[PDB]
Formats: C-alpha cells, structure tokens, sequence
C-alpha cells in the first residue's frame, strides 16, 4: 500500500488502522573565533555564544526540496555582507519599532538589484542590533523575529468598522516604523509571550549588542522578494531608560543585517513593485 | 607604525601639535561624518608624516596592502561605536553613511577596544602602481577612507564631552616598491654654511 | 644570476653575452554539436566551424595572474547569456557601423548594474551578428574585431587644428555609430587590411550568419568597465546590396552578443560615469 497520507514526509512510524485503499482515511493511531566576516565586513558584536534561531544555520536549497529546473544564481561575495540601515533614537516615550524582511534591502546595493531582476528569492539572515550607553544608564530591551508577522488595526476603536493597513505600514522600508500599541503588538498578540519567538535581551548594565542567526522559513523552498514578506524584527523597550539630568540625551539603536546563502531565479526585466 | 596627521588644515599652522589628532564629540544627528582623506601613500596630504611616506618619495612604483590604525584616547568612561570604511575608486565622498557601507568597511567600539587595525586590500588593475596626482596621473587614485558615527558618543555625568583619536599608518608583508627616484620634499635654495 | 630581463616571461632561452649584474643590459643574442545557449538563450546560427579568436577560448583569470587580494564575484547564469541589441537598416548609401565594448551592456540587464556596482572588470565576449536576405539579393559584409580601436579626427580637413572625438563618438552605447570615412576606418588605417584582425564575411549567397568569439584581450588581469573600452566591433560592407525593384527593399541587421566567464571585483556604490 503505497502512503498518500500527510505524514509520510516524517521519520517516525504509527500503528494505525485502515479499512481502505487511501492512508489519509486511516485513523490517528497510536504514538511511539570569531572575528564574523560576511564577505568584506566586521562588527565588534561580543561574545561567544550568539543565539542560532530555531538550531539551524542558513544553507542551500537540498536538490530534493527544489522543483525549479533552472539553475538559481548565488553571488556569493555582491549579496552576503553587513548591511548598515538608518538610525533610530531612544525617547522616553519611545514606543517599539518593526522591520519587515526582505523589504529593507529591496533598494539597497546589488541585493537590491537582484531581488528586481529575478522572480524568486531565497535567502538567511543575519540580524545586528547596535545600542550603546554609559554604566550611569539603564534599560531593557527586546529584540524578536517572528515569522509572518501580520500587522492588524484597531478596526475604528469601536469593532464594527473594517479597516486594513496601509502599502506604507506593511512595506516600511529601510526607515522602519513606530508601533502605536506595543501590549497587543498591533496584532492582537501579547507582548509577554513574544519570547516564544527566538529573542535577546539588551540590558545597558551587561551587554550592548544583540545577533540572532535567521534560517530561511517558509512553507515553499522559493519566494517572491517583492510581494511576500517572511518575518518581523521587533525592538521593544521593556523597562524604559532612565538616566540623571547631564548625561547623554541621545541614545541611537542601529540595525546591520546581512543574507546568507542567498539564491535567486527566474530572471526577468527589472520590476520595481 | 607612525602617526599619520587626518587632521590638516590651515588653521593648526601656527599650533603644528592640534595636527596629530582629530576631535570626537556627542552629535544631535547621527551618521555624521568625521575624517575622510585618500589612501595614496604617496601623494601630498596627511600621507607626508608617515615614514613611509617619505620612504615612498625616494621610489615612484608602490604595490602593497596598507595598514591605518586608530588609537581613542578619550576617557575609561566613554561608549560608542564608529563605522570605518574604505572606497574603491571612482566615487567622491560618499554623501551619506548609506552610501559608504557597500564598500570594505569595519565596526569598532571604543568601550571595549582601544585600538583598530584596518587593512586597506590590494585592489588595481595593475600589478604596481605609481604616485596618483592631479590631472593626468590620477589614473592611480588609491581610494578614500572615512570615518563615520554609528551610533553616537556617550559620555555619562562627569566626563569629558570630547575625545580625540589618533591615527596610526604601517605597511603589511607584501608591500614593496621600485623605481627609485629623487625626492619632491627637499629644497636647497642656497649654500649650506 | 636572477633574471631581471624582460623576456624572463617566454620559454624560450637564447644566448646572450652580458658583461654585468643585470640581465637586461645584455645583447639581443641568437634566436633558436552544438545549439548554443549560454545560459537560457538559443541562437540558429549554422554551421560546424565558428572563428575563435587568436585560438583561445574565454576563461577565468589564472592564480598567477590577478593581484587582486579580494575574491571576485561569478555571476555565471544572470551575466552570460545571449543580449540582442538594436536593429540597424542597410541602404544602397550605407558605410559602415562600430560598436565598442563593453560600452553596449553597461546599461543592459543584470550585467550592466554589476560593472556599476564594481570596480574591476574582466570577461570574454561572444558576438554574433544577423542579416537576412532572399536568393534574389547580393552583397557581402565584413565583420572584424579591432583589439584597442582609437578613434581619429579629420583635423578640420587642413590638417593644422588639433580636434579629439566628442564623447557621444567614443562612447556610442547600444544604438552604435556610423563610419564618415570607411576607408580610413577613421583611424588613419586601410580596410584592405582590416582583415588580419579576426573577421568573417556575410555574403548573401552563402551564410546569412557571422560568429567570432573573442578572449579578453588587455596588458592587465582587470580592467574597469567604464572608462576603458577594449576593442571595437566593425561591420563594413565591401560589395553593395543590389536588388531589382519589387523585392524587400530594408534589409536589417542585428548584434546579438553574449559575455563569456565574467568576473567582478572592489565592489562599491553605484558610479554611472
């Protein structure tokens, strides 16, 4: 009996019965270093141990998970390198901000040019959030990817009107974006639990850098780079910065990701949006 | 390694000692840009004081990856981290910070490190490479290396507001020259008594 | 004795006196299938033998050869691929046309955004140039690779004022240039010999079809791809089309040409000119 069933994919087998010639109409059944270099780049970021999201390292496309039967391109040395976005600045009434992948990078060097000219995308990333503070400061912050990262309204206030996010809220760009309700993420989701997503803390009294290592997550080996989104990056302040009267005013966060392991398909004429 | 001057201009004349160091202080907007000068050792600007600038004179042929450290000699008190970058030639002064990351550039913080080396790669089209100048010789531009602020220059309550770092130039293993050559800086106008 | 000599390069050895250390300050001495596509592309052009010149394919630059430090980038499938540029018209009053490379592709596609991004340039060249014609016409075209084609001036006619080409001249683009003195090939040099550069004839009662591939041809590993243009791409007619009247009166021609092996160093921001 050959398997039809959804679980064939798997590595373990169940005991279950089945009356019939599909395996899908069976039952549930039974159970049984460093000095990082993309290409030409460094960061000082320290040290040791760095968080590896969800234990796996960007890679490849495996021969058996590819269906396109042209050969993808892999620039290897133009597209892997640290890129450096635009700045932001803590405020006392600073609320979060959010990044969309792989929108930032859309318009920014041969990456850019790339994700234009080719259909498909593929590609990990290596995510840097840069803060710097005196030891008279203090703070937390948290620092999340969260893949398919929808972005809801407040439907009017009052529930009964329905209302979508703008292009500008969804495709932010390298300028990112504030968030106005940081309890409910402006997803309906609590910010308590965010930490089930792959997460560092940033706290001014032990580190002042944070790296999460992104694998590529997707339900299709090949996306489009224009239209679809992967994950979120989530800079939330937990407990805000607090500093005495003749220090610094001006604290910046900076953001320098870079892709790993990026391949592209399906070349084409150049498409903007 | 001997200093190199990143600070040149014609108002340290009269005070050569302001010329060995260049400022470094809080800023109200970030991504301002600090230093940028060319990388040609050989060429007239802040490549003079290094030894080995005056050892470039006496040969005109340079081939060789260079070396520019930089040393912060600010406070034990003082946090913040600067983007350093190198330019392959045929641009300007990149405008913005933006603009200066897709080259070959380095992140270095100051309250952990105290000192950066950048190595300058060997990128020509030529095996060797003569003394760039204006006009017509300028088909031997090196590049341009700026220094830019990342994040911003923190100071707590008591501290100094400023810093000053001090640049620092060498050459590495392959470096070599040829062709030698009399020398531009120095001038006899009359007899040595 | 080290051999300071400047044929210490050659595997040839002579007999040579010389009376000090250096080796350059002695005598001279005595002397002792197919369907080829480059990436996705398809071309018809027949048949069997193709001129390759100078006896040398397109390859990658040697270990021994490059200087360069940085490791160059290889974007095998988005950069080498058949690109079509524009039509030309022959007429009974045509002269000739000259495209310069890689002036043409600096604007086209994936190719063109690298040599902007880029510093350093190399790669081999594959040309092939179209022109159709019934059993009715005649003519015959000559087809010629000139390796470092300069460009001269009339001097005004009077030969006494000194006048350089413009830079719309030298630097033609995907719509090429037409030849005012095909004689002189406006280098002060004869078509007759034109022919010891590689070359094919079209004649129109043999072969509607011309292919020459040519191997990077310059003194240096790397060059840039903005300023210096390697060599020159002539088509002349030698013998005029003639037709009675009633046939197809425009017969066109087109350059179809492709990048074989292309390598990109000293990656930068984008620099048109």
């Amino acid at each position: 009996e050959n398997s039809n069933s959804a679980s064939e994919g798997s590595t373990i087998n169940y005991t279950t019965i089945n009356y019939y010639k599909d395996a899908y109409a069976a039952s549930a059944g039974r159970q049984d270093a460093q000095l990082t270099i993309g290409n030409s780049t460094i960061t000082t970021q320290e040290a040791a141990n760095i968080v590896i999201a969800y234990g796996e390292w960007p890679e490849y496309c495996p021969d058996t998970d590819a269906t396109a039967v042209d050969k993808p391109t892999r620039p290897d040395v133009s597209v892997n390198r640290f890129f450096t976005l635009d700045t932001k600045s803590w405020a006392k009434d600073s609320k979060g901000w959010y990044w969309k992948f792989p929108d930032v990078l859309t318009e920014v060097g041969v990456f850019g040019q790339n994700a234009q000219f080719h259909y498909l995308y593929r590609s990990g990333f290596c995510v840097h959030v840069q803060c710097n503070a005196s030891k008279f400061h203090q703070g937390a912050l948290l620092v999340a990817v969260l893949p398919e990262y929808v972005l809801g309204t407040i439907a009017g206030g009052t529930g009964n009107e329905n209302s979508h996010p703008p292009y500008a809220t969804t495709q932010p760009g390298q300028v990112g974006a504030v968030l106005t309700h940081p309890y409910v993420l402006d997803a309906g989701i609590p910010l308590s639990q965010l930490t089930v997503c792959p997460h560092q803390w940033i706290n001014l009294r032990t580190n002042n850098c944070a790296t999460i290592i992104v694998p590529y997550m997707n339900t299709v080996p090949f996306d489009s780079a224009l239209n679809h989104c992967n994950f979120g990056l989530l800079v939330i302040p937990v407990v805000p910065l607090d500093f005495n009267a003749g220090a610094t005013s001006e604290i910046p966060i900076t953001v320098t990701i870079a892709p790993m392991c990026a391949e592209f398909a399906g070349l084409r004429q150049a498409v903007k949006q | 390694e001997t200093i190199l001057e990143v600070n040149n201009l014609k108002t340290n004349e009269t005070t050569p000692m302001q010329r060995l160091c260049f400022p470094v202080s809080v800023q109200s907007k970030t991504g301002e840009l600090c230093a940028a000068f060319r990388a040609d050792p050989g060429r007239d600007g802040p490549w003079q004081s290094t030894i080995l600038g005056q050892l470039c004179r006496y040969y005109t042929q340079w081939s060789g990856s260079l070396e520019v450290t930089f040393m912060f000699a600010g406070s034990f008190m003082a946090t913040g981290k600067m983007l350093i970058a190198y330019t392959p030639p045929g641009g300007s002064v990149p405008a913005d910070r933006i603009t200066a990351m897709l080259g070959t550039h380095v992140i270095w913080d100051f309250g952990l490190q105290s000192s950066v080396t950048l190595v300058v790669p060997w990128i020509s089209n030529t095996h060797y490479r003569a003394h760039a100048r204006a006009g017509y010789f300028d088909y031997y531009t090196t590049g341009i290396i700026t220094i830019w602020y990342q994040t911003n220059y923190v100071v707590p309550i008591g501290a100094p507001t400023t810093a000053y770092i001090v640049a620092l130039a060498a050459a590495q293993d392959n470096f070599t020259m040829k062709l030698c050559k009399d020398t531009e800086d120095i001038e006899q106008t009359a007899n040595i008594q």
